[PDB]
């Protein structure tokens, strides 16, 4: 009975979701930060040398 | 005067009209009006028939 209760609420409250894609460029994101920003390529190459 | 013999024995045979037989007692099934379940509007599932 408990499983049937679970199944009923699942079918009744199920929803087809909106499926979205978001692309994030880390160089752009780090450069556009308000307070503590930096440049990805410059800091990456500096840290390797 | 009381229709007895010299010894006091009665001279007329009496009667009492024997009680009228046993009695039959019966039981019976009793039924009453009974209703049925109702139907509500149905939900729309997300899956096909």
């Amino acid at each position: 009975l408990n499983l049937a209760e679970m199944e009923k609420v699942w079918l009744e409250r199920d929803e087809r979701a909106l499926e979205v894609t978001r692309t994030v460029s880390l160089a752009q994101f780090y450069q556009a930060l308000s307070s503590d920003n930096f440049n990805l390529t410059e800091k990456l190459t500096q840290f390797l040398r | 005067r009381h229709n007895l013999s010299i010894d006091g024995q009665p001279l007329s045979l009496a009667i009492y009209a024997e009680p009228t037989d046993p009695k039959a007692l019966l039981t019976s099934m009793v039924q009453a009006s009974q209703g049925g379940s109702a139907v509500l509007p149905g939900t729309l599932s997300l899956y096909r028939f």
